[PDB]
């Protein structure tokens, strides 16, 4: 209610709806200058537009939520902690703890004594004040396995149910996960997939919707172009509204207005293909000791699909963001092909 | 009184008109048994009044410390009167009651069932251990060397060997009459709960006669009488005044019965 627009700001909202090149620009605005593997951050946005609202006041049935997780993982350089450390700069309720920056209590339930009521109470949790929000998460191997199963509940029921020596409780908390996984070396080994280097079970690792890899640039090349480019940053200290144009704030409306009047709707589109090719899809039988294929992708699908049609602003779905979402999948789905 | 004499006098043609088990009846000769053992606990049937005289339910709750009190001077001046040479032992009786058509599971309980006749259950934690009381009020006066006389509240008259006089006084360690004590913490069994949440509890107090009877860990089943501590120090309160709650014992019966038990029929 507090932010409730006027409609002059729908011109320009929509006026950056209207072309093709809103899946680029945005992609290419989050980061201050840092224009290197931004064929990623395009999949975050998908985050940034919190996901699609399939309401569940039909029936009462299965509460499936457009239920989003996507992950990064690879080196220590990269820089996953100082971009989440900005990306709490933007999201609204932003979180920020991490891999052993405090367990499943540490998490939830902080039981204790307060000397302001000077008795004994009932208490918090962590998670659940970011209901709908992100938490940025870093260095993830290093939680106890006493934690780690309690997220097995959120992801796989999106639920909380709790239950001590006083009070037993129902509470309601959902979100998006976001997290920055670390391996137990510097670097992922060659010859050894995440299908094991990662300390997570045979078929749980690929349980989330698509971890995409990420790894330092591993060419000398590259690193002229920002030790140049990133140090007159520093040293001019002010920025340039070139071709993509970087709005104040009005970019940041365009993220706001856009969790509320829509609702993605599916005519025809998003269904006939991997229903026409899931003979040569479906032939997943084949592989010693692997991971692949299962009938769960084309819940993701839809997800990711009315997600990227909720950019552009179309009630009904789109067809085109099928492809990208082909794209997006099979660009790191065949990593381990061996 | 009138009526209110009739009270001793039912309890006497009782115990020698109403008859079970083929003639005979127990409390004719219940009585004698206990006082051969020096046990001083004779109990009585409640169901055994209800064949009898259906009376006494509505006549005790009014302040049943009255009736307790009313049934024990009938086994003092049966007893003692009929074995003059008991007077010796113990000299004091009380009795006690089994038999309750009603069983108030905890958590049950309020300012409705205050100062009458109770029937529960639950299990023992930590109490207190052993210790006597007193039992009369006696006085030693100080200024002029007397002793007051004999006589939860103080009496302090102004008649004594002294005159009437010497309002102060001191007390001595002796000639004043004594009673055991213990305390108990009923809490309810683990298995009749709202299913896994804290319980509730009470205290108890037990008298002289009934102690080293309890233990830490055990069954229990208890008539018991609600009580009112008469103040918690009432004055400028909490959002509630500071008042507690115990119940007094009259009679047990323990579950386990880890002794010889059962008492005999005629045949
Ligand atoms: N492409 C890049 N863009 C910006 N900074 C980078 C890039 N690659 C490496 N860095 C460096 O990585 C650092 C941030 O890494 P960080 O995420 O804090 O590591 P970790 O998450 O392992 O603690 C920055 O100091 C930056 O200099």
């Amino acid at each position: 209610k507090d932010h409730i627009f006027p409609p002059e700001r729908v011109e320009l909202l929509q006026l950056l709806a209207k072309k093709p090149d809103i899946y680029d620009r945005l992609a290419r605005a989050i980061a201050p200058s840092i224009y290197e593997n931004d064929d990623i951050k395009k999949g975050i946005l998908l985050q940034l537009f919190g996901g699609t609202k399939k309401k569940h006041a039909t029936l009462g049935r299965q509460n499936f939520r457009s239920e989003i997780h996507l992950l990064l993982c690879g080196d220590p350089g990269t820089s996953k902690s100082q971009m989440l450390q900005y990306v709490f700069n933007l999201v609204p309720r932003s979180q920020y703890t991490s891999g052993r920056g405090s367990s499943a209590v540490g998490l939830t339930a902080y039981v204790t004594k307060d000397p302001e009521t000077r008795q004994l109470v009932l208490q918090t949790g962590a998670l659940v004040l970011a209901d709908n929000g992100v938490c940025c998460i870093d260095e993830f191997d290093k939680m106890n396995d006493s934690t780690r199963s309690v997220l097995h509940e959120v992801m796989e029921q999106q639920t909380l149910s709790i239950a001590k020596a006083g009070i037993i409780c129902q509470l309601n908390a959902r979100t998006s996960i976001l997290a920055a996984a670390n391996p137990a070396e510097s670097q992922w080994n060659k010859r050894k997939n995440i299908i094991d280097n990662v300390q997570l079970p045979h078929t749980l690792l690929s349980r989330f919707d698509l971890i995409f890899l990420v790894l330092d640039p591993q060419d000398e090349i590259f690193d002229k172009r920002l030790a140049s480019h990133l140090v007159s940053l520093y040293y001019v200290t002010r920025h340039e509204e070139e071709d993509t144009m970087f709005d104040m704030s009005v970019l940041r409306d365009y993220i706001a207005y856009a969790r509320e009047h829509l609702s993605p709707t599916l005519s025809d589109e998003a269904q006939q293909r991997l229903i026409q090719a899931y003979v040569d899809m479906r032939k997943v039988g084949a592989g010693r000791g692997q991971i692949s294929a299962y009938p769960r992708q084309l819940e993701s699908l839809i997800r990711l699909s009315e997600a990227h049609a909720k950019v552009r602003l179309s009630n009904q779905v789109e067809l085109l963001d099928v492809e990208e979402a082909w794209r997006l999948h099979r660009e790191a789905l065949k990593q381990s092909a061996t | 009184l009138g009526p209110r004499t009739e009270i001793a006098n039912r309890f006497q043609s009782f115990l020698r008109t109403f008859v079970d088990e083929r003639g005979a009846y127990t409390y004719r000769d219940r009585i004698r048994r206990m006082c051969e053992q020096n046990m001083s606990s004779f109990v009585v049937s409640y169901t055994d009044l209800a064949n009898k005289e259906h009376v006494l339910a509505y006549f005790l709750p009014e302040a049943p410390f009255q009736m307790l009190e009313i049934f024990d001077k009938v086994a003092k001046d049966m007893v003692l009167s009929i074995f003059p040479t008991y007077e010796r032992v113990t000299t004091e009786i009380h009795v006690r009651i089994s038999e309750l058509p009603l069983i108030e599971e905890l958590r049950t309980f309020r300012k409705l069932h205050l100062n009458q006749l109770v029937r529960t259950l639950g299990v023992v934690t930590a109490t207190t251990g052993v210790l006597p009381q007193l039992s009369v009020i006696k006085y030693d006066c100080v200024k002029c060397g007397y002793v007051l006389g004999p006589f939860n509240t103080e009496i302090k008259p102004g008649s004594c060997p002294e005159c009437q006089s010497t309002g102060p006084f001191s007390i001595n360690m002796e000639q004043t009459l004594y009673r055991n004590y213990q305390k108990i913490t009923l809490q309810e069994s683990p298995g009749r709960i709202p299913a896994g949440r804290i319980p509730r509890s009470k205290d108890v107090i037990l008298l002289a006669d009934l102690c080293d009877q309890c233990k830490p860990g055990d069954e229990l089943e208890v008539t018991g009488i609600y009580t009112n501590n008469y103040d918690g120090s009432l004055n400028t309160d909490q959002g509630f005044p500071v008042f507690a709650t115990v119940i007094i014992a009259n009679h047990v019966v323990v579950k386990d019965s880890k002794q010889v038990v059962q008492s005999l029929t005629d045949e």
